[PDB]
DNA sequence: GGATTACACCCAAGACACCAGGCACGAGACAGAAA
RNA sequence: UGCCUGGUGUCUUGGGUGU
DNA sequence: TTTCTGTCTCGTGCCTGGTAATCC
């Protein structure tokens, strides 16, 4: 889904379809960020909460 | 005896015309896999010539069909896209001096 | 001097740390030697 | 009672296909 | 020659480092 297709989707005005194509139908990921430093250095352990 | 043997075999196998450790800056594509889809394709492949001007710094003049090409290369047969005009096929009565 | 020169798709083919040389463990054979 | 499997290199290069 | 054996070579093993345009 190259850049020209992205431009066509922008021209159509469909932001939801573009977001879904580039996230859900592709590499979606979840990260944790510190609310102070703003870096992705949070050592998150989901099972221990 | 391994030096010459490996050098020749590598250059013929990969098409890079040079030493193995100098693969960069060597003329690539000299040796190609023979096209055996049909008899005419094999015959055409065995009589093909290449102009190593590349893609960088391209110009229309090398790709054109010149007046002096008459009788020595085919006016009709040339690839499409990047290599158009740069790849030529010998005419059906042409030869190369020895 | 630096930076950049259309988009997408298919297939095939050849290369990818090798090595050599110095250090250790175990073994065994053919020759020593008493009888 | 003898009991069922999803896991697929990379980098180059070449030749092609549709505009 | 019979028998216990030595001890130094040697097979198997391994560590680890050398070695082309144009344009601003
Ligand atoms: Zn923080």
């Amino acid at each position: 889904f190259g850049e020209m297709e992205r431009d066509c989707m922008i021209a159509h005005g469909a932001a939801g379809f573009l977001k879904e194509r580039l996230m859900e139908a592709s590499d979606a990921f979840r990260v944790h960020v510190c609310g102070i430093c703003g870096l992705m250095s949070v050592i998150a352990n989901l099972k221990k909460n | 005896s391994t030096t010459i043997t490996s050098g020749l075999k590598y250059s013929l196998a990969t098409g890079n015309w040079g030493e193995q450790k100098k693969a960069m800056s060597s003329r690539a594509g000299v040796s190609q896999v023979l096209n055996r889809y049909t008899y005419s394709s094999t015959l055409s492949h065995l009589r093909r010539t290449n102009t190593p001007i590349g893609r960088d710094g391209k110009l229309a003049k090398p790709r054109q069909l010149h007046n002096t090409h008459w009788g020595l290369v085919c006016p009709a047969e040339t690839p499409e896209g990047q290599a158009c005009g740069l790849v030529k096929n010998l005419s059906l009565l042409s030869g190369i001096s020895i």
